[PDB]
């Protein structure tokens, strides 16, 4: 059973491939934000994606949609994959931590609209050894997902 | 806290969608 927090999370990350703000992520919206991230996805490769999630049979998929996607059962090693995968998709320059352009590639990418105090004070509160940089654990730590790493 | 949390969970659902397609 999701908190109140954890829905509301969730909905922020919805909004984020949600740009026109119409409540339903579209096949042009969800094409723009793949490319964005740097996967190289397939104009039928998308059909497959919104197909997937959309049960409705509306060709978008709204919050509710997306908030199954997003809390659908998955094990202890396939849950550690994904956070490790997300790392890296952080670590761009492949040096074993997450530094203060990492994150800026990635808000800028999903179109967040940051400032760089605003980026620095995000390194600043995962950082925790006080090296300036965020490493595979203070990363889990962050996430709340300890016991995973 | 939340900043953090939302992006990852942008990213993985990135990685879910690709999951999806292959
Ligand atoms: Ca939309
Ligand atoms: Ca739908
Ligand atoms: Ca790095
Ligand atoms: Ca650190």
């Amino acid at each position: 059973g999701l908190t109140e927090e954890q829905k509301q999370e969730i909905r922020e990350a919805f909004d984020l491939f949600d740009t026109d703000g119409s409540g339903t992520i579209d096949a042009k919206e969800l094409k723009v934000a793949m490319r964005a991230l740097g996967f190289e996805p397939k104009k039928e490769e998308i059909k497959k994606m919104i197909a997937d999630i959309d049960k409705d049979g509306s060709g978008t998929i709204d919050f509710e949609e997306f908030l199954q996607m997003m809390t659908a059962k998955m094990g202890e090693r396939d849950s550690r994959e994904e956070i490790m995968k997300a790392f890296r998709l952080f670590d761009d320059d492949e040096t074993g931590k997450i530094s203060f352009k990492n994150l800026k590639r990635v808000a800028k990418e999903l179109g967040e609209n940051m400032t760089d105090e605003e980026l620095q004070e995000m390194i600043d509160e995962a950082d925790r050894d006080g090296d300036g940089e965020v490493n595979e654990e203070e990363f889990f730590r962050i996430m709340k997902k300890t016991s995973l790493f | 806290k939340r900043r953090w949390k939302k992006n990852f969970i942008a990213v993985s659902a990135a990685n879910r969608f690709k999951k999806i397609s292959s």
